[PDB]
């Protein structure tokens, strides 16, 4: 409360300081239980690569790979990644991966970039403006520089099989004038069954207890349970309105897990003045006491206030007809608020009450009329 | 079509014609006012970031932009109990009705509490309650007064009003018979109190039948609650707009903040997450600004409802078209979800006759003017009568006062004025 | 705590100024919130990328102050227009409006000034010390039903009197205190007593 | 000056529209405030920033 208010004294009242959250006990990791190793050696150590007009396309599927083996290799002249980081790839996984493979001049490597300008870039190999994946390349002057005069050039990801035919000239004597082999890894982040994954082993599954889960790359904190969610055979996930995933099919046992964010709510601290006592009571809003001198209100679980069977005027308002106060040897109490004294008016069809006397009352009524005439030099405030 | 403004009426005016109503209709014009709205509250860090320390360490760079939203929504949320308190808690005692309902013929059984219910609402309050109908850091707080406590305050105001009239607005409730309370209320609208007693069964039947038609209106026509269902809709539409703005990209690679942190290293991810913080903070400030402006619109309606409660329920109003339509007699408060409903009872004058009239009457040179009411003639005899109900009386020195002589007044007419003291001597 | 509204209006404006001042210390994603750190450390090509984060943040933080001051000014204007209405109806007059000019029946009000506001000392007649009486809507005499001109009929138990509604003061029932209408058979609960003719 | 309230309610709503219209000319940190002078000068990847 003192840190919420930025104060060393607190008046009698109720203060919304903090949020109660049940914490994740452990981290639960799930991936497809498949163990084939991906053919990246067939991609990165091939004897020949296509011309940049032609560019072959490996599809990688149903397998496991370590990308750090490529990222730490001295072989590569670039490793530029978009929509994913090369340090993260081992922790994450995908429905398809594709490797486009071809030979280029070193003066043109920056044309193999998302949306970039150039002749190779427009005619025959535009990377999409909204790419996701990595461009990996190396100078191939040890293999493609025979000279060699074969490798040829002229919508995104479209193959293109006076002349429309122009080719490079590579001799081993040529840095930008050398041949380079370039591989583009494109990663298919569909909301669908994963098939190419990082080397990270799966755990056992946990239920009803709060966990920091990961399913196929879907990291999140929540309680997992079995559910009444009758998914159709093709469905992998479910979502809330806020786009956040709200159920998952388990990638190993193929059952339909509920996700509920672990039991949480706002915390209100109920206090008399520190100018009177340092004793305080706490309201856990909107929760049953079962996850949190303890009293379930309809506003939430109230702790450290005694439930008193009487009713009084509302001193500190809690909600839903409940109030609290500091009273008699003294403690915080919580009670259903009194609306007033109860009075049957002595009515009958022939009875009247007439006042025999009066009291002249004088009642003070206070009204605001004019607040402070502040004015702010927005140029001096913003720019000093 | 070009809209009609209403049926056209040449009023039958001339310098000596008056229309006086020979009869009346008691009417019950319902009025419906918003009083409070859903007490929303938000954890601005759980909305913007939600269970990510990697995002919270960026959101701290914005300072009090987060905690002043919690401050602003707490300002609205605590004020909705102030609005509800000032509208309903205008009485310091819970009055309750007698066991015997001897109210001179008036049948309040459809507006007094019903024992048959778990929350003791009245019959018309049950109709009003029928017609009106997350994990993202957003929350809804309960009102301080429950709908059972609201229904005890409307019962206290109503059991006060029925047993004691306006008097419980001043001091402690003074009991008075309801047939005498309505005769005070008739003098309040300038109608002579014998017009109640000589028509008491008719006035009771018209009030009872008008209370009958309220139940038919509220049963048949859900659009009667239009102002309250509007406030319930706006405070749901604003929350759904705020929740949908969690799915928006704002220029990031994704709106799912965990699918930034699982994909991107902290060099790249801090660029993306700051687009979502900038976007979601602008979305939260938009919601809180809408809610502050919308809360000030409900506060103006609660201060109006508290004024209607003070003047129409705890009193009787001279203020034309303030408490219903017609001349005001009394109003009964009924609660509804997030609002109050007033059943304003009014005297509406109903069946005119056209009369010849004069501003004054000459007797022997003296001009006589009416103390109460106006002069009228059926065409042959002159009478004096009260302005709002045709009740003709012989023109006399008791009904009239002299000033000056005939010469001064435009449109004075000749008649005898009777002086009861003369045959009282001469008999 | 009787001054609570005026002190609240002072505190809200002081808290809003303090919050607007504290926001100068916020980084908004720049390398520092002290603008002269950026201008001394960075050349005037790199620095504009940083300073535009502080301009974006401080501008948004000034608009957040001014928007809340416009809404808070409308809330004070609604109170000033109510206070002007109380000054007009309640000080410069006497009000028939129940509970507008304090609890009780209103007599008069005296205005007193206060910091940022006005205070009204509303003087009100509150009725007190009731007695219960038997009552009737009318009195039968010569078959004529008599009704009261001012006030109500009451009985102490043995005699019938007429008295003003808001202060018990019994008067003998007379043709000066009462007016005739119709006859006894028409009125529910009419009672028999002599009506005196002066 | 007797009509001053109605005339000022007409003035405020006209000044608010002219302020909103003038803000189409402001740069906000772009190379130009004329949107077509971005789209005709920068290719549709550089222009997006
Ligand atoms: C007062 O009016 C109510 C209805 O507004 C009367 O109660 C209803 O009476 C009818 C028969 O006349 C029954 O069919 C309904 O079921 C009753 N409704 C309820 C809710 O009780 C009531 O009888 C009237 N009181 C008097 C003294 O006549
Ligand atoms: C005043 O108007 C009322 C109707 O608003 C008249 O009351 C009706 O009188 C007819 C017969 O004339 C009856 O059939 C109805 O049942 C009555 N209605 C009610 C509610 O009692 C009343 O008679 C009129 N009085 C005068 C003097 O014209
Ligand atoms: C105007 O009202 C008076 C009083 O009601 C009417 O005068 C009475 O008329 C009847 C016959 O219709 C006589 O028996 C009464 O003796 C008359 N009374 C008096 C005091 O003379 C008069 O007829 C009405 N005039 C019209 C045009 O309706
Ligand atoms: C009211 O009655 C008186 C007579 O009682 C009328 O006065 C007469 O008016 C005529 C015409 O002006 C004169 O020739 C007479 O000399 C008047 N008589 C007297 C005694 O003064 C008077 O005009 C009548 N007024 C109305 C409005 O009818
Ligand atoms: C009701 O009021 C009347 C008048 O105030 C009381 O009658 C008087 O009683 C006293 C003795 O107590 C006599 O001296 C008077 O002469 C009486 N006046 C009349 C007009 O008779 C009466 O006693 C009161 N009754 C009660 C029960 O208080
Ligand atoms: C008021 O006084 C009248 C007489 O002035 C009472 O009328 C008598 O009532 C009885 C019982 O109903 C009849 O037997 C008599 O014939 C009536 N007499 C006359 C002259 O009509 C009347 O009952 C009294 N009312 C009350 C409420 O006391
Ligand atoms: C390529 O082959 C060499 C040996 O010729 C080996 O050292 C290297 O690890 C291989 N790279 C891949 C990606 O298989
Ligand atoms: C995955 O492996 C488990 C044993 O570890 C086996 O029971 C399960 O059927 C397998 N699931 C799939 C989809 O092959
Ligand atoms: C508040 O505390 C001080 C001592 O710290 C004491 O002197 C003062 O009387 C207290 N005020 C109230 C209202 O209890
Ligand atoms: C709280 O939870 C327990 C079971 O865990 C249940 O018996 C009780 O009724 C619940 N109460 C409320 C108000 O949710
Ligand atoms: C309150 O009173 C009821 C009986 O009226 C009793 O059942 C209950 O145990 C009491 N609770 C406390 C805390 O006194
Ligand atoms: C009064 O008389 C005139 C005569 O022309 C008539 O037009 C008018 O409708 C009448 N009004 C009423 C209320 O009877
Ligand atoms: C009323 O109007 C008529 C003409 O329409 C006129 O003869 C008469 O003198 C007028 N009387 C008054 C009192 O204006
Ligand atoms: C009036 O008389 C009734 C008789 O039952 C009694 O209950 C009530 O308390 C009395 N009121 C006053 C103010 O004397
Ligand atoms: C008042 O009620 C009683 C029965 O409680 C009855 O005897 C009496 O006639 C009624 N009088 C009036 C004015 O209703």
């Amino acid at each position: 409360t003192k840190c919420t208010l930025k104060s060393f004294t607190v008046e009698k009242g109720i203060y919304q300081t903090s949020n109660f959250r049940v914490q994740p006990t452990e981290s639960i990791v799930r991936f497809p239980n498949i163990t084939n190793l991906c053919p990246f050696g067939e991609v990165f150590n091939a004897t020949r690569f296509a011309s940049v007009y032609a560019w072959n396309r490996k599809r990688i599927s149903n397998c496991v790979a370590d990308y750090s083996v490529l990222y730490n290799s001295a072989s590569f002249s670039t490793f530029k990644c978009y929509g994913v980081s090369p340090t993260k790839l081992n922790d994450l996984c995908f429905t398809n991966v594709y490797a486009d493979s071809f030979v280029i001049r070193g003066d043109e490597v920056r044309q193999i970039a998302p949306g970039q300008t150039g002749k190779i870039a427009d005619y025959n190999y535009k990377l999409p403006d909204d790419f996701t994946g990595c461009v990996i390349a190396w100078n191939s002057n040890n293999l493609d520089s025979k000279g060699n005069y074969n490798y040829l050039y002229r919508k995104p990801f479209e193959r293109d099989i006076y002349f429309p035919l122009q080719s490079y000239g590579f001799q081993p004597t040529n840095v930008g004038y050398q041949p380079y082999r370039v591989v583009v890894l494109s990663f298919e982040l569909l909301h669908a069954p994963a098939t190419v994954c990082g080397p990270k082993k799966s755990t056992n599954l946990v239920k009803n207890k709060c966990v920091n889960f990961n399913f196929n790359g879907l990291t999140g904190t929540g309680v997992l349970t079995e559910s009444n969610k009758k998914f159709l055979p093709f469905q992998q996930f479910g979502r809330d309105i806020a786009d956040t995933t709200d159920a998952v099919r388990d990638p190993q046992t193929l059952e339909i897990l509920d996700i509920t964010p672990c039991s949480f709510g706002g915390v209100s601290v109920i206090t008399p003045g520190t100018n009177t006592s340092n004793q305080v009571a706490v309201l856990y809003q909107g929760v049953n006491c079962t996850e949190v001198n303890v009293f379930q209100t309809r506003a939430g679980c109230l702790i450290g206030a005694e439930h008193v069977n009487n009713s009084y005027e509302c001193d500190i308002p809690i909600g839903a007809g409940i109030c609290a106060s500091y009273q008699t040897s003294q403690s915080i109490i919580a009670y259903t608020m009194s609306l007033g004294a109860e009075n049957s008016v002595a009515y009958s069809n022939n009875s009247i009450a007439i006042p025999t006397n009066f009291t002249i009352s004088v009642t003070t009524e206070i009204l605001p009329v004019s607040m402070t005439k502040t004015s702010v030099d927005c140029t001096m405030y913003i720019c000093g | 079509y070009t809209m009609s403004l209403g049926a056209e009426n040449s009023v039958a005016y001339s310098n000596n014609s008056i229309a006086i109503p020979t009869n009346f209709t008691i009417s019950v014009t319902t009025e419906i006012l918003p009083v409070s709205m859903t007490k929303t509250s938000v954890d601005c860090t759980m909305y913007i970031c939600g269970d990510s320390t990697e995002c919270s360490n960026l959101l701290l760079q914005y300072g009090s932009f987060c905690t002043q939203l919690n401050r602003a929504l707490t300002g609205i949320a605590v004020e909705q109990d102030k609005n509800t308190q000032e509208v309903f808690a205008q009485v310091k005692q819970i009055y309750k009705t007698p066991p015997i309902k001897d109210f001179g013929g008036f049948n309040f059984s459809q507006i007094l509490p019903d024992p048959s219910k778990p929350s003791k609402r009245s019959f018309i309050e049950d109709l009003l309650f029928n017609k009106v109908t997350k994990f993202n850091g957003l929350t809804v707080l309960p009102p301080l007064l429950t709908d059972e406590m609201i229904a005890q305050y409307t019962s206290a105001l109503l059991a006060g009003t029925i047993t004691s009239g306006w008097t419980f607005g001043a001091g402690a409730a003074l009991q008075i018979p309801f047939a005498m309370q309505m005769a005070y209320r008739f003098n309040g609208i300038g109608v002579t109190q014998n017009v109640l007693y000589e028509n008491q069964k008719l006035i009771a039947n018209q009030f009872n039948s008008a209370i009958g038609k309220i139940q038919d209106s509220l049963s048949s026509t859900a659009s009667a609650l239009g102002k309250l269902q509007d406030v319930v809709n706006q405070n749901a539409q604003a929350l759904n707009t705020l929740v949908k703005q969690l799915s928006s990209n704002f220029g990031a690679i994704s709106s799912v903040l965990n699918d930034i942190l699982s994909r991107l290293d902290k060099v790249e991810a801090e660029v993306q997450i700051d687009r979502l913080i900038t976007g979601r903070l602008q979305s939260l400030q938009t919601y809180v600004t809408q809610q502050l402006i919308r809360a000030a619109e409900i506060r103006a309606s609660a201060n109006l409802a508290a004024t209607k409660m003070s003047e129409c329920v705890l009193g009787q109003s001279k203020r034309v078209d303030f408490c219903g339509k017609g001349y005001h007699l009394m109003s009964f408060p009924q609660s509804a979800p997030h609002g109050v409903v007033f059943l304003h009872v009014t005297y509406v004058p109903a069946q005119e006759k056209n009369f010849t009239t004069a501003p004054a009457i000459c007797h022997d040179g003296k001009a006589h003017f009416p103390r109460e009411g106006v002069f009228v003639s059926n065409g042959t005899h002159w009478f004096v009568t009260q302005r709002n109900f045709y009740e003709p009386q012989i023109i006399t020195t008791d009904n009239t006062f002299v000033s000056g002589n005939c010469d001064v007044v435009i449109g004075i007419v000749n008649n005898t004025v009777y002086d009861p003291l003369q045959p009282e001597l001469d008999s």
